[PDB]
């Protein structure tokens, strides 16, 4: 059961600006090479939503709005095209042994 | 005196033990599969008769004559040749990043199946899963191309992580999990050969025969399982196109020297450690066939097992493991296990067993370098007993890192298709050259008849002089002028590492002129009037 | 595309006893996980296990590890989750997520409209 919390809690709405979310991994690593992380978007009322798989990857279907980086502990997400369509919340999970769990969850509003 | 049945328990079993290595179990059913099976099986049993066998019984002989280890027969003998001594210990040294790791590959296979439910029967996301069919016929799956099985999955990410490294030129960092296992495995070879008291004890019972009769229970399960009567044709295919141009023949160059003992000069080490046997013709003859039978039934269990991938997959026996390496082993046990019906104990009994039969041959394989560099330093090894033995194996230790490395596999083939096929013929080369060409079989002849008192054969003379160093010229005159190039894991090969190859082919061969060029002016007279005196045996 | 469907919403009685269905075909069934997802109104996420299907195994958060009961069946391609012990915080959307093919463990945006007890 390895906790993980997102360090930001709500970021404000601003068209072509950073917003960065990283995850707690203080009792975390990699095992081969492709880096156990997940991203997720999840409207209110939707259900939610692969964004980017393995912290590098683009999704299925996304844009390339978002994208991940870091490696190791703390983790990266650029957000720099904002879109308007994209106030939602976003999550953070682990896929390393059965310790599957999400973290507090950040949203985004003006 | 009749000699019955009492003494034949107690020999026969004892040969076992002297025969089967890893090179009998691991070297040879993937040597058949390389050049394609049945194709390489009648080679081997001629190049064994004319190049193997007369080799095998040359180097026992002189292990009982002189007393010494290989790197003081040589003076006995002929005093230029002490660099093939050297070669001997630079060989030896490449072999220690090359068989131990194949050692710390079957450590880890044990760590991980004390669960019960085997990580080899399926491909269940567990480490590294993907593109995988589990069930052959269990869930009716059919097969289609790019698709591996999740025996060949449990080795290829998890144990080696090839990915990590995306070719020779690029390799990643050093595994934690797979160095500190063979870490385990050094301990207790420093541990064995501390005090070193092995000549004909029963020590050899336990450690090499007694898994070698309970890893033929494997050929019971193989002629259960299906695939077996499409599987055995292959290993039995007689024709072949062209076998006297292409070049296989230094594929059984190395598997038979590899597998007897000559070449690595474990042999001079080991009749000299004993006593005088005066049974030397018919202890060494039967000895060398039984090394071929031993090998033969470890090369047959493994493409009747090879058999049951081909037939569920639709596909030809040479078509399921196109580009695979060094590791069939890893893969035909890996899943001739898991169709047993008591597939979680005898994980534990088939591979613990299978690390007694590998340290055996490392235990006693140290016999041709250790004892042999004790004729070197008299005077020094009252105070220094302790501390060369432990300093060669710290040297070996930190010659390994560059194959304990996530690219694995691309280190253990270049160290087998250059560091074990050339160096140990070229060595093996200058060792039967300079006995017979140089030292004389005349003198040769004598020496055998005053241990023995039985005359060798007149078809056994004939082959160290002309037959035995006519095969080992004609296979590196057929060496040089082919392509040494092969195909592993879907990577087809740099240009830099034949160059590489070569240099790894001569860096044992560079040594034996350094020391016949340190004779040169270190002797007074004339240039004519040198070489004779260089040449000519000490005096006691 | 993949079809993913699920049940009806159903309603909650205290400390009685559920059966979510999990439809999902156009895939290799017994291939890959599948995910049950908690999500309480207003609150974030929670993961409750997983079954791999052909009666493979079941992994536990440890909050459901007697509560929950997860059952497969490779013909009807259908997966089932039991819960016991029912309480007011129970009741919430319950999701039933597939996992990925292989070398990530990501969720393929198969996702069901969510089984929704009160
Ligand atoms: C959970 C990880 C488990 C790792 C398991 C690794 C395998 C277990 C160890 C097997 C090797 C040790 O097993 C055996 O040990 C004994 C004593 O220790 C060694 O020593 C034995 O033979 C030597 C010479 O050959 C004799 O001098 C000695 O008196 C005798 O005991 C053997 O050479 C070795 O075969
Ligand atoms: C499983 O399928 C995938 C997808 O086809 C394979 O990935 C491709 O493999 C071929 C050669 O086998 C390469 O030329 C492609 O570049 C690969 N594609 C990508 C995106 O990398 C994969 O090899 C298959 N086998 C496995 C995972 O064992
Ligand atoms: C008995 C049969 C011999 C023929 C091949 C070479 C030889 C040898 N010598 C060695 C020296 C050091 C070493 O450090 C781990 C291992 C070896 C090996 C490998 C075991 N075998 C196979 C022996």
């Amino acid at each position: 059961d390895i906790v993980l919390t997102q360090s930001p809690a709500s970021l404000a709405v601003s068209l072509g600006q950073r917003a960065t979310i990283s995850c707690r991994a203080s009792e975390s690593v990699d095992n081969y090479g492709i880096s156990f992380l997940n991203w997720f978007q999840q409207k209110p009322g939707q259900p939610p939503k692969l964004l980017i798989y393995a912290a590098s990857n683009q999704g299925s279907g996304v844009p390339a709005r978002f994208s991940g980086s870091g490696s190791g502990t703390y983790f990266s997400l650029n957000i720099h095209p904002m879109e308007e369509d994209d106030t939602a919340v976003y999550f953070c999970q682990q896929t390393k042994g059965v310790s599957w769990t999400f973290g507090g969850g950040t949203k985004v509003e003006i | 005196e009749r000699e019955t049945w009492g003494k034949k328990v107690d020999f026969l079993l004892s040969v076992i033990g002297y025969a089967v290595d890893l090179g009998n179990v691991w070297r040879f059913p993937y040597i058949c599969y390389q050049n394609g099976g049945g194709a390489f099986l009648l080679p081997y049993t001629i190049m064994a008769i004319f190049g193997g066998i007369p080799l095998f019984y040359m180097e026992l002989a002189l292990g009982q004559y002189h007393r010494n280890g290989c790197i003081s027969i040589w003076r006995k003998i002929c005093p230029i040749f002490k660099g093939i001594g050297y070669a001997i210990c630079i060989i030896a040294f490449y072999i220690a990043s090359y068989y131990n790791t194949i050692m710390a590959w079957a450590l880890y296979y044990l760590i991980s199946s004390f669960t019960d439910q085997l990580p080899w029967t399926s491909c269940k996301n567990s480490w590294n899963t993907g593109n995988c069919t589990n069930y052959f016929s269990e869930d009716n799956i059919t097969w289609t191309l790019h698709s591996t099985s999740p025996a060949e999955e449990f080795y290829t990410r998890h144990v080696l992580q090839i990915h990590r490294s995306k070719g020779l030129q690029d390799l990643g960092g050093i595994s934690w999990q797979l160095a500190l296992c063979i870490m385990l495995i050094f301990t207790v070879i420093y541990f064995s050969i501390w005090k070193g008291v092995k000549t004909s004890g029963k020590v050899v019972w336990v450690t090499a025969t007694f898994p070698y009769i309970i890893l033929s229970v494997l050929l019971v399960r193989g002629a259960t399982l299906p695939g077996a009567w499409r599987g055995v044709l292959f290993y039995l295919k007689p024709n072949w196109q062209k076998l006297l141009e292409t070049g296989v023949w230094i594929d059984a160059a190395a598997q038979i020297f590899f597998s007897l003992g000559p070449g690595f000069g474990v042999l001079l080490a080991f009749a000299s450690y004993n006593k005088f046997n005066n049974n030397c013709y018919q202890d060494a003859l039967v000895t060398s066939v039984v090394n071929c039978m031993t090998s033969f039934v470890s090369g047959f269990v493994i493409f009747t097992v090879l058999g049951y991938m081909a037939e569920m997959r639709n596909e030809d026996v040479s078509e399921v493991a196109k580009d695979a390496g060094p590791s069939l082993l890893f893969i035909t046990y890996a899943e001739a296990i898991a169709n047993m019906p008591a597939s979680t104990f005898f994980a534990i009994i088939f591979f613990l067993m299978l690390i007694t039969l590998g340290l055996d041959s490392t235990f006693a394989g140290l016999e041709g370098v250790i004892t042999a560099v004790l004729d070197e330093f008299p005077h020094v090894w009252a105070k220094r007993r302790e501390r060369f033995v432990l300093a060669v194996v710290i040297t070996c230790f930190f010659g390994s890192l560059v194959t304990l490395t996530f690219g694995g596999a691309y280190v253990v083939k270049l160290l087998e298709e250059y560091a074990t096929g050339p160096a140990v013929l070229t060595v093996a080369l200058i060792e039967a050259v300079a006995v017979s060409w140089f030292y004389g079989i005349t003198q040769f002849c004598r020496d055998v008849k005053e241990m023995l008192g039985f005359s060798p054969g007149w078809f056994w003379r004939i082959c160290w002089v002309a037959i035995s160093p006519l095969f080992l010229l004609f296979i590196i005159c057929s060496f040089l002028m082919s392509p040494p190039q092969l195909r592993l894991f879907q990577y087809n090969y740099p240009y830099w590492s034949i160059i590489l190859g070569y240099c790894i082919g001569t860096s044992s061969f560079i040594c034996i002129p350094t020391y016949i060029a340190y004779r040169l002016i270190i002797t007074p007279g004339t240039f004519k009037e040198r070489i004779i005196k260089s040449i000519t045996p000490e005096t006691p | 595309q993949v079809q993913l469907q699920q049940s009806g919403p159903e309603l909650v009685k205290l400390g009685a006893s559920v059966r979510i269905s999990c439809k999902a075909s156009g895939y290799r069934f017994s291939y890959s996980w599948m995910n049950w997802v908690k999500q309480r109104p207003g609150k974030g996420l929670e993961w409750i296990g997983r079954i791999y299907p052909g009666d493979g195994d079941t992994k536990y958060s440890g909050k459901f590890k007697g509560k929950a009961t997860l059952t497969a069946d490779k013909s009807s391609s259908t997966v089932y989750m039991q819960l016991s012990s029912l309480t007011s915080e129970d009741s919430a959307v319950y999701f039933c997520a597939r996992s990925a093919y292989g070398s990530e463990g990501f969720a393929m945006d198969y996702w069901g409209q969510g089984t929704s007890v009160t």
